[PDB]
């Protein structure tokens, strides 16, 4: 899985599954922009959950 | 009727010994190559404290005195009780704020002159018996505020390098760590650090210094000789094990070369910079360094997201060059009863000043040695072919000769026969 | 008249590949496995006294008076001289005997309550930034007297884990160990231990805690950052190398899996019980702990006479799933003279109680790393036939197919000759 | 037309695979000997000072007040400024030189009596329970002055062995470096040595001490607990790898065994000895200990020449037996405020001289084990013929007898043909 | 060579020799009961030195 | 390359280059005598920076 971190392509590691991307996750006084891999999906409102390469644009 | 039940015996032992190559097994081998020059490491040290107290102003703290973890929020002396009298009258005069116009302010100016200027702390750098100086030491800055590099290999200076082993042939720093400029601590934070020594973490010239997760401690009044020995780590490329060996333009957005330390900076730059387009100090780019007033409603909880979500939010993969460094140390009580009022007449200082702000770091080589750990794939193909002949030339006996010329056998049945 | 001749340069070069099958020779493979979960080490933490001073009482003094090694044989203070006058006060007061009726005593009850309770030990215990708190710890008992143990996995509660490397990613522990409450020492014995610190075992959670033969120390007044890695082993089983890997029930006759350091234990109390039927306090079994005047006659001397044997009485073998766990330490002096004031303060204590009994433990993994080090055999049975067919492929040509025809050849010889 | 264009194909496989012999590759093998028996290693030690003050005359002043760095050239107290009141006017008075007659000197003589007798810095050594004494120590001479040995193994005493694991198995040595007599540091040189602690080289019992370069620190005021763990190494002649394997009578001109250490001393005795016939009392040999005025003029550059090559300037090579050894400090602090009052009662000294001037070592195997590390050669030569015929029974199907039943071939070719 | 320990089947390790049993050596004011591995005899009174498997009974 | 060391023969390091021979190299008030292994020759009055084996006698 190889998908992309703010603009580089970067594989995962081989136990870590689909990757992800999030405009949300407030937190605080906030609205955070999140993108990474992952190992859970809580898909709610935007949780692109998607265990394609490549997915998070 | 024998034939076809000695074939299916070579077709076990084909199949699992082409599938014994789809593992990608591979074993390492361990040298010691008694090299004759080495290169020395780079050794960056830092102060345990952030900010010194006697080099603070008003209007520094009128614009962070909540960064700073001194004032209010409401801009008064929190919890100004029963902590001392000469830090006391000094804090309230300086923070008194009666029509104290404010000034410009800068983040990067602020930590250039009031961290730890190595002039005073530094009082004695050796390399060899040749005698060092101060203007060796390329400043750079990381989370525990200004920090400095031995032997950093940019800027034009070349890489040092040793060739004998011993103690008296590497660093002998005598230090001074200034425990009455730190800050005081009559409040109480999360972030709150009771202890007074230096960090100095020993890594090679290609990644940048990384003393929050990486780097050991060294106690004041103790003459620690650290010794080291030089490994070298070669892996291999997937699907063997994992390298980014491919080193043309990685992820070198602000450095030069690949790094596991690298990635880690590169990637909190990168997030930081598409939250609210800061940066602190410590962080490599062009976007500028960001207002103090501006620190706490962005910067601040979108690097304390970091360190709360439990994962390693910015993944990568170590690279296939590493040369790490193993450490073994020892401790010596410096401040000796027979040298005590040399060290006090000689640097101006009193006497109990000398054993509780003196250290002396000590970093050489043991024996010139060089322990390499590399990988090797363990079943190549050209093994394949090699192995795939050792029981045919047993179960059948049958060469690839007699399948090569079974072509020539097939010219008088497809033609001729037929 | 040559084929006789090249048969028995076979043949040698058959046996002693034949024979290095016999030698059993193995291989071993390091990898360095990059990890995404890892699970805590349990550490356990033992003060250097084992009783404290101001929690024992006259019937404690009556009973287990030359236990304590504090008394006399015919009941009185033997060198009562020249030590102190505040605890000679109070040890003459609470050893009159002066009417003094005796009462129930219990060996197991009185290490509950006469050693040191963690309520009042530590101050701070940390985990990851989450603030741990004092229930987390399961009590243990081993031959330091009454001890702890962090992140034990029995009694219901999982084994914890981490996921980040770093300094602030594992415990922060300000302990504090009591120097005023030690065991008056104006005696001498065989056994009188001078030194005022803790010891600390990291070891993984199937073994019971050793204290006495595995632990470092931790001076106090010094915050040493210990770091860790952990490693895992693989051995072979007999004949290659050793291993008690049958594990259905090899040894636990009061545990559950089998380890090293269990079985010492595990024969130290079966020998023990087959000589008095005693068992000391910190022996897992059902048989009582025994009365104080009993220990004297028999438990004492058969328990002597193991450290005087000079072999280790009681033999056993390493499993082959140990992990074990590299360390490195480094320190930094604690107490500083900016936080002085404020820890004295805070923990209603004095100023120079805080520079002699203050003691942080951190420990941390350092890299999310694996280093698994396993041992397989180099010559396996498919291997042999593999290799004994390198040379008559080369030496006389002859497949076993031309073996296995010469059955079909000897029915012309034996039916159809003779 | 075709067994030409396979026999091309059989001739790359075998060139690279006669050069895949000719680099000599070697894999490297670990073990973990659960052993029975272990010898115990060599300790030495040397207190970090040379020459003790209250034991120096007027003679020895007057002699080698240059060379003791106490006096001036034209023989007077040059610094004699703001040290001490008590120094200065014991200096003085052994420093009058009114009418004071010289007398025989001899530098053998001075380090015997003005060094560090081990019958007042030591207080108890243990071994295992059993009480070791004074008259265990093998005195040797190293750089440092006067230096003490454990468990030497020459002079007719046997060597020592351990058979159990622990912290109680091991020597336990009180020691005492006593700061008060050091020597006074009011001048001001480049060999000036500010720290107070003993150096301990922990070797094998071949090669001599070498505390110069090897050997760790401990500091006084703290009992240091130092695991070991012996490792072996085998390493491979040329052209394979590298030894002085030779070993009837290589390099011995003063000592019995080979060792990488023993190979510089005899280098620097062997150069000193071809440049003006002296040698230092650290150096083994035949030739006279020279002259203090001599040294001034001769033995003093050309060994300070050998500190500034910038190579080592004497190379050799490590043989193949060398046994390591690895170590794993950590401190705990011993004068604890339940014990001061009884150590200085019955060692009959102040209260402040305990915890500035004892010091603990405690040296114990950790688990009797043995990591053995070895070079084996990994393409031998009948591996060659062995490898060779893998490709040609499989490309071409001939076995060398069909090569070797060629030369009964050519008998019709030669003698009946033409 | 497998003999046993208080009632546990334990094998000695590959260098050590016949294993034994004593109901004796004495050492203090008591008896003791020894069983375990060896690799010296000093049969007096009691010390079995037998070097044959589960010996120890 | 096994050149001499004050008459006993050792060889030097693979990456090493020719030996030499000093009857010079004063340094101080003295005039020094060496011998040894090197990679960088300085001929001018006796360094003989000679590339033969046991060169240096
Ligand atoms: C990277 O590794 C290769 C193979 O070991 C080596 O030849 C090369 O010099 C290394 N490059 C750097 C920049 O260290
Ligand atoms: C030395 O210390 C004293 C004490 O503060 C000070 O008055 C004096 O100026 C110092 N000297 C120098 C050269 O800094
Ligand atoms: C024991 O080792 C085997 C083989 O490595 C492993 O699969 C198994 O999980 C281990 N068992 C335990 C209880 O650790
Ligand atoms: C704080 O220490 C003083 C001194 O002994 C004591 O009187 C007081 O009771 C202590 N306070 C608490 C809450 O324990
Ligand atoms: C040297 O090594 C060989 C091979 O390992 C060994 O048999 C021999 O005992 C060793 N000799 C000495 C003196 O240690
Ligand atoms: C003990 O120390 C005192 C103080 O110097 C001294 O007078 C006395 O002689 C010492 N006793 C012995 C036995 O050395």
């Amino acid at each position: 899985l190889k998908c992309y971190q703010h603009g580089k392509v970067v594989t995962c590691h081989r136990d870590m599954k689909f990757c992800y991307h999030n405009t949300g996750m407030p937190f605080r006084n906030l609205k955070l922009i999140l993108q990474g891999c992952s190992s859970s999906c809580s898909e709610t409102e935007n949780n692109k959950c998607c265990s394609t390469d490549r997915c998070n644009k | 009727l024998c034939f076809l039940g000695s074939l299916a015996v070579l077709l076990c032992v084909c199949t699992e010994r082409v599938q014994y190559y789809f593992h990608y097994h591979h074993v390492t081998k361990l040298d010691e190559v008694a090299a004759s020059q080495l290169t020395f490491p780079a050794v960056t040290l830092c102060n345990l404290n952030e900010f010194r107290f006697s080099q603070v102003s008003k209007n520094d703290l009128y614009h962070a005195g909540e960064l700073l973890a001194l004032l209010n929020n409401r801009y008064e002396i929190p919890d100004t009780q029963m902590a001392d009298e000469k830090q006391l009258e000094i804090l309230q005069d300086k923070a008194n704020f009666r029509s104290f116009k404010p000034k410009p302010f800068n983040m990067r100016e602020f930590y250039d002159r009031a961290g730890h200027d190595i002039r005073d702390m530094l009082l004695s750098c050796h390399f060899r018996g040749e005698v060092c100086s101060a203007e060796d030491f390329k400043v750079v800055f990381t989370r525990y505020g200004k920090c400095y590099t031995f032997n950093s290999g940019r800027d034009g200076r070349p890489r040092l390098k040793t060739m004998k082993g011993g103690t008296g042939n590497g660093l002998e720093i005598m230090l001074d760590i200034q425990q009455d400029e730190y800050l005081p601590v009559w409040g109480e934070t999360d972030e709150t650090s009771f202890e007074a020594g230096i960090k100095v973490q020993i890594h090679s010239q290609d990644e940048p210094p990384f003393i929050d997760q990486l780097g050991f401690g060294v106690a004041p009044g103790f003459q620690t000789f650290v010794a080291c020995q030089e490994q070298r780590l070669i892996y291999l490329p997937p699907p063997w094990g994992t390298c980014k060996a491919v080193t043309m333009d990685s992820d070198l957005d602000f450095f030069d070369s690949y790094s596991i330390t690298a990635c880690r900076i590169d990637c909190e730059t990168r997030y930081l910079v598409e939250n609210c387009n800061c940066r602190m100090v410590h962080m490599p780019g062009d976007a500028p360094y960001c207002t103090p007033e501006q620190y706490k409603e962005c910067a601040d909880p979108a690097l304390d997201f970091l360190v709360e979500k439990d994962q390693e939010y910015c993944v990568c993969e170590m690279p296939c060059n590493l040369t790490r460094y193993g450490k073994e140390l020892s401790m010596v009580k410096i401040p000796s009863k027979a040298s005590a009022k040399y060290l006090a007449k000689k640097f101006n200082k009193s006497e109990q000043y000398i054993g509780e702000n003196i250290l002396v770091l000590d970093i050489f080589f043991e024996v010139l040695n060089y322990e390499t750990i590399e990988q090797k794939k363990a079943y190549e193909i050209a093994g394949l072919l090699g192995d795939i002949g050792g029981q045919m030339g047993l179960f059948i006996g049958a060469s690839i000769l007699t399948v090569l010329e079974l072509f020539d056998y097939a010219y008088e049945v497809i033609k001729h026969k037929l």
